[PDB]
């Protein structure tokens, strides 16, 4: 199915990793604490990435995951965030959430 | 432990210089 790449630059993920992680469907804009909003797209999973810093809940969109900061281990360019379970009892236990601008093609 | 922080996306570095270079690709 078709990739998704880093804009920048890199396969990220597929369109086939795709899923709703909650009901406002697979990517919706949130907002963060500064007034970015982020057109954030759930997939199950994402290659080429690198963390930065330690997980997070501090204003997480998700409740029960943990973020962790995701940049293209290429260009280092800001892509979104791997998402973590803080409990056991949650399905999924991981998956990323890519910002809609920080990919091509353009969803 | 990583005190300079990017208000764009959360990233966060021990480096001041580190931050700057992160918020440069933000452009
Ligand atoms: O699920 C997510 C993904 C991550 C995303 N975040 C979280 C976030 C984003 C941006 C900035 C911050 C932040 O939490 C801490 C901090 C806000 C509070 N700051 C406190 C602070 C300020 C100055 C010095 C030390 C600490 C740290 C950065 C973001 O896009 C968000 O809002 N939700
Ligand atoms: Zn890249
Ligand atoms: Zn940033």
């Amino acid at each position: 199915s078709t990739s998704l790449s880093c804009k920048q630059c890199t396969e990220i993920t597929t369109k086939n990793e795709i899923f709703s992680l909650s009901l406002s469907g697979p990517m919706a804009a949130y907002v963060n604490p500064h007034g970015y909003v982020h057109e954030t797209l759930t997939v199950y999973k994402a290659s080429n990435l690198n963390l930065i810093g330690r997980p997070s809940t501090e204003h997480s969109w998700f409740p029960g995951y943990a973020w962790t900061v995701a940049q293209c281990k290429i260009c280092a360019s800001h892509i979104g965030w791997k998402f973590t379970a803080t409990k056991k009892d949650m399905s999924p236990q991981k998956f990323w959430g890519l910002t809609r601008s920080a990919l091509l093609p353009t969803i | 432990e990583r005190p300079f922080h990017c208000n764009q996306c959360g990233a966060s570095f021990t480096q001041k210089g580190n931050l700057l270079r992160h918020i440069k690709l933000h452009s």
